[PDB]
């Protein structure tokens, strides 16, 4: 538990957990799908790397829906539906065992 | 913080003095007072008002009648008809008046008003008997 | 109560209550407190 | 065997009736505290009346427990 | 880049859905696009028994109705109460700086 | 909201074309399974009645055994019927 | 100012004061009156 | 009036098990970045500082800095009762291991610290105060049984509220039909009343358990 | 022999009704203490109505105990 | 005789409603002691109201006594 | 007979809810006596709340009596 | 049936807690009369507390009626 | 069958333990009306203590309700 | 075997009647709170009566335990 | 088979007494409401005695619940 070693306060400035502090990689949005295999293989799949990628995404979502001053109830409704959707797919085996239509 | 205004037509005891506890014998029950008490008022009865100041000093003040009022601003106004410390009282005198009161009760007969006065003096005498012997 | 039931005013009750209190002031304070009128 | 069995169920049911004496005793000694907290100079006749309530509430409680034995060994 | 605090959060339609999702379909299927896909997806999950309409669905409706009523009734008061506390903190910090300079 | 911008003239044709295909396939499959539902429900009902009648006889036997077990436990008199 | 028992019961702020019944209010009012009259009699005698 | 269903407490219904249902309150934690806080951070800070002020009357020296544990226990209970009422989430508090974690380690913490520090006072807590000799021994034995199994009933209490709450909601949902507007509206309105009761009890149950642990950490 | 069995269970369950007499007696003599603490000058009149309370509660309790005997020898 | 046996148990479990008469009579007549300890001038108005309360409280006891007989000689 | 026995036992066990209405009537009518001793000039609205207290306490007593018949004849 | 008898016996013993609703309603509505005997001009604010007390007490009434339905059609 | 039959009977007997929780709820919420009538300026703090009373009142009934749920389809 | 089963119902029925000791103990300790709210200088006498109130109400509770123990292994 | 089966009947009837524990706890905390409208200055000492009242009240419910666990699987 520490600040990432790629972070430099002299060039970047103060730390911001929603900004990637490594080498500036081209994001997947502008990949023309001919470099998709190269882009996926280049990005490592360490447990450390994906955990940092989750936190950098989570703080991006905090920066868009909570950290602004006038943060409404919309993030806290999005989380509830997001968790309900995710947990319905987990409990799909118990839910689909009952169903309503015999043929459908 | 409990302002005390225990006065009397004869003497004056406290004037806005901080008291930890005062127990008052009233007609609504011989209850007690602590700072920021219940907003209420009640009528005194013959009994032993006690004073327990911030130093914990215990002082006993027998009264014969009066009024007790506690306001919402933690202001206590106890006014009594003749408040005296109980040390200058006699249990023998208390029973002498009590025996005199019993004679008034027995000799009242059809005089229901005199019967009430005998009952009233009986209550005062019994109050002083417990006051002086305690 | 007995006082109201016998139709006796509380002021009359007060005077009876204080007279019995004053009669139990034997040692020194009976004459000093009672100044009559 | 049936008679001994049904007497066992009945005596178990008869033992509920002491609950009200349990609530009554807890009621009368509750109000004795209030009744002594106001005008404590009458402790002699208050406790005399409070023990009258206890001697009647618990008596009905033992009335149920006496009937419990009557359906356990008498009948 | 110095991280600057924005005043208002991201735009949001239908209570919780991002507006960036809705505007993502504008150049191809217009404004009605995301609503059409959402209506079709909701119909498909209900019809093909993927969404099991069990007892918990009614609880999900009851929460949604209670949440909409509770937020619309007390949202303005709570947000003003929070903004009041933020303003008092902002006033406290700016008064400290002015008093230190003086 | 934003001003309307017309859809490309291939999304609409694919959309409504798939809309019509779903209707006729919906009609074809629903009719095919409606015949299947009718024939399956008839044979299911007949075997359910036979199974329920046999299960009723088994339940009648088990309840009498349970009633016999209760009278053995309680020690009460056993009637001629039960 | 001196009020009556009936006016005391009808007071707006008298509901905040507790333990109020007919006999308590009646006796307290008829002794508060005899404490205000005694206060004026001492003030009047000294002023005179 | 139709039927009923149960068994919403299976931890391994899928290969992504229901242990993630306990890792959901980590999302709702208000992570703070700016100097001037946001709206939900200030609301959470004001609530917690409010509870700390209210519990300050009952802290005592033996719980000099243990109020953080009590408040964390409060927020954990609240987020395991509020999240247990949302529909497609398994009832985490129904599992006794969550309630085992809630009551048992903290009770052993409080009873062993009391026994080491004040052994005679701990035994005197097992007797009613001012108990005479003929009234002593039966009160001691029952209160020994009381203090031994009291936190076990605390764990039962935290479980039973959400079990009974979720059983009632599933009962009301299963006895309704989508097609019938009258039955659906009655079912929905009945659940709304029941949810208002269940939301109220869940907050109050968390509040009393904070109060009980603050009292029992003071001694 | 189940008729004697049913009487044993019934009379046991009938005897619970004396609990309500127990709680009522403990209530009235509890409130008698409060009544005696406030204006004790009506002691005998208050005690008279207290006995009337006792004679209207325990009578119902022994009315229920009478039904217990009837459930053992008449029903 | 099993059907008659169940009726004997049913009536025996129906006579527990007398406990409702016991607590209600005990609470009302206890409260009358407090209500007659102070303000005895209205001792006829309060007594009439309490007897009304006693009658309604004892009516529930007669309701369960009726229900005991309703499972006894009515079906 | 077995299901008839279940109805009679179920009815005899469901008719104990009138004991609570017997206590609830006693509480309201008990508190009416105390509430009318203090400030008797509010008689009409005091009596209205007392009838309101009776109209909900006794009505929830009939809630169990309805279930008594639901276990007796209807189901 | 034996299991049908178990459902009925459970249902009859599930109607027990209706008595608790009657006592809880009678306590709240009675104590409203005392609370309204003082401050007759405070009718509406104190009425809200009583209906809150009535709603929670009746919620316990339907809580016991929940197990009445579960032992009548569910289990 | 008979094991399951007695599980349903015990579940019904466990549903008894909710009536007293309704009694404790009615006692707190009734006394809350008195508590707000006397010195209404303490409305928020008294409401917090009464809500604390409701927290422990229904929870004692939930112990028996969980015991009812244990003998319904868990034992 | 039937005596084993009938002992279990009766022992459970014997523990029904400890609720009254539960309610009464709360009554006597509740009225300690009111009685010590006013008149705080009588703490020693008031709390000693609360102990006596608890010592007699739980004594009825232990009488339930005695009969529950009597109907579990003794008889 | 009826051994553990009737143990479950006894266990459901053994956990009844937690109801009166709930009634007792509400009695203590309801009396704390009335006892706090007057005398807020004794909040801590009244609460500590009320907790001791609550603890002894909940000990009775656990006393019955332990008896329910005694007959459940403790033999
Ligand atoms: C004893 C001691 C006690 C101590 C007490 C101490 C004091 C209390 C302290 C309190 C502290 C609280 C804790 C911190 C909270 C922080 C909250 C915060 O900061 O928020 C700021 C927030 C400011 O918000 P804002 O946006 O600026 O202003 C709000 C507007 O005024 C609102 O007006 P508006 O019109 O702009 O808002 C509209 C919005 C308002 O609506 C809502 O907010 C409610 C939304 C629903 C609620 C949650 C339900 C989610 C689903 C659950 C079930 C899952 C199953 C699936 C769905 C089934 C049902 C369809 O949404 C709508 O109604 C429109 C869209 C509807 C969405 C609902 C779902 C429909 C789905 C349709 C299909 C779409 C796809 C679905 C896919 C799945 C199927 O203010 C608040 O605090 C509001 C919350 C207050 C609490 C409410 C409850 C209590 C009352
Ligand atoms: C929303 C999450 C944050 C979005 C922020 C964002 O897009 O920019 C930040 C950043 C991208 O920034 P950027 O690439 O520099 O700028 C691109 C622009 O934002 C512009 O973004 P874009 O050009 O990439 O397009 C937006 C993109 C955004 O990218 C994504 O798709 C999200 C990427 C993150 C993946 C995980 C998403 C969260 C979990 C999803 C499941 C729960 C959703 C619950 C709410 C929705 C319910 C319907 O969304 C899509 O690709 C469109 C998908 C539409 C599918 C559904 C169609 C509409 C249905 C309407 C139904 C109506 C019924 C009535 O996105 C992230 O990395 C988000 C990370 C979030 C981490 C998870 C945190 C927890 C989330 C809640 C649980």
């Amino acid at each position: 538990g520490d600040y990432p070693a790629e972070y430099n306060p002299k060039v970047h400035g103060p730390y911001d957990p929603a900004r990637f502090y490594g080498k500036a990689d081209v994001p997947l949005g502008q990949v023309k799908l001919g470099e998709l295999s190269q882009w996926l293989g280049r990005r490592n799949k360490n447990p450390q790397a994906v955990a940092a990628a989750v936190s950098r995404g989570w703080w991006r979502w905090q920066h868009k829906y909570v950290l602004p001053r006038k943060g409404g109830i919309a993030p806290y409704i999005q989380l509830i539906v997001g968790c309900s959707i995710f947990f319905y797919a987990i409990n799909y085996g118990k839910m689909v065992a009952h169903r309503q239509r015999k043929y459908h | 913080q409990m302002a005390f205004t225990f006065a009397a037509p004869s003497q004056v005891f406290y004037n806005n003095a901080n008291i930890r506890q005062v127990d008052v014998p009233s007609f609504s029950g011989s209850f007690g007072i602590l700072p920021a008490h219940v907003a209420t008022l009640a009528v005194l009865k013959p009994g032993v008002v006690t004073v327990y100041q911030e130093d914990g000093s215990t002082k006993k003040y027998f009264v014969s009648s009066g009024t007790v009022t506690v306001n919402d601003d933690s202001s206590v106004q106890v006014l009594a008809e003749e408040a005296v410390p109980v040390e200058n009282l006699d249990l023998q005198a208390a029973r002498d008046i009590l025996s005199k009161a019993q004679s008034d009760v027995t000799s009242a007969g059809a005089d229901m008003l005199k019967l009430a006065e005998g009952q009233i003096a009986v209550e005062v005498g019994e109050a002083l008997v417990k006051a002086a012997e305690g | 109560s007995g006082r109201r039931g016998r139709h006796v005013d509380f002021g009359a009750s007060v005077d009876f209550e204080v007279h019995m209190m004053r009669r139990a002031l034997k040692p020194e304070l009976r004459n000093e407190a009672i100044k009559r009128e | 065997d049936i008679d001994s069995a049904a007497k066992f169920i009945g005596a178990g049911a008869a033992t509920v009736g002491v609950a009200g004496s349990g609530a009554g005793i807890g009621s009368v000694f509750g109000s004795l505290i209030i009744g002594y907290a106001r005008n404590p100079s009458l402790k002699q006749q208050l406790f005399s009346y409070a023990i009258l309530g206890f001697a009647l509430s618990e008596a009905m409680g033992l009335f149920c427990l006496m009937m419990a034995f009557l359906l356990l060994f008498a009948f | 880049p110095r991280p600057l605090r924005p005043v208002n959060p991201g735009k949001v339609r239908v209570g919780f859905v991002p507006e960036e999702w809705f505007t993502f379909f504008y150049n191809k299927t217009g404004v009605t696009g995301p609503y059409v896909l959402g209506a079709g997806a909701l119909t498909f999950l209900l019809s093909k028994e993927i969404y099991v309409v069990e007892h918990e669905f009614y609880t999900g409706v009851a929460i949604a109705i209670m949440g909409t009523y509770g937020v619309k009734k007390f949202g303005k008061q709570i947000a003003d109460y929070a903004d009041k506390g933020i303003g008092e903190i902002e006033q406290s910090f700016k008064e400290y700086q002015d008093s230190s300079k003086i | 909201f934003a001003p309307p911008v017309n859809v490309s003239p291939l999304i609409r044709a694919g959309r409504y074309g798939a809309l019509v295909v779903g209707i006729v396939y919906g009609s074809y499959r629903f009719g095919s399974l409606q015949k299947r539902e009718n024939e399956w429900r008839v044979e299911e009902a007949r075997r359910k009645v036979i199974r329920d009648a046999l299960n009723a006889e088994n339940k009648a036997k088990a309840t009498r055994e349970e009633m016999l077990y209760l009278a053995k436990e309680t020690g009460v008199k056993v009637p001629e019927n039960f | 100012p001196v009020f009556s028992k009936n006016a005391i019961e009808s007071a707006d702020s008298i509901a905040a004061y507790d333990s109020l019944d007919s006999d308590v209010i009646q006796s307290y009012v008829e002794y508060s009156l005899a404490s205000l009259i005694y206060y004026t009699m001492k003030e009047n005698a000294t002023s005179e | 009036m139709m039927a009923s269903l149960f068994s919403v407490f299976d931890p391994t219904s899928s290969f992504l098990s229901n242990w993630l249902s306990m890792l959901i309150p980590l999302l709702f934690m208000v992570m703070s970045f700016w100097l001037i806080p946001s709206r939900p951070q200030f609301l959470a800070k004001s609530v917690l500082m409010g509870l700390n002020r209210e519990m300050s009357l009952l802290m005592g020296p033996a719980s000099f800095g243990a109020n953080i544990l009590v408040i964390a226990l409060f927020l954990f209970i609240l987020f395991n009762n509020f999240i247990g009422l949302f529909p497609y989430i398994f009832t985490a508090t129904s599992h006794l291991a969550v309630t085992l974690s809630l009551a048992v380690p903290l009770w052993i913490s409080f009873i062993l610290y009391t026994w080491i520090k004040e052994t005679t006072n701990a035994l005197a807590h097992l007797v009613p105060l001012g108990t005479p000799a003929p009234l002593m021994p039966f009160m001691v034995l029952m209160e020994i049984i009381s203090n031994m199994i009291r936190p076990i009933t605390l764990s039962v209490r935290l479980a039973a509220n959400m079990i009974a709450g979720h059983l009632l909601l599933t009962l009301l949902g299963a006895q309704g039909t989508l097609e019938n507007l009258y039955v659906t509206s009655i079912v929905v309105f009945s659940q709304i009343i029941l949810l208002m009761l269940e939301f109220s009890v869940a907050i109050i149950q968390s509040y009393v358990f904070m109060t009980l642990m603050t009292l029992y950490a003071s001694e």
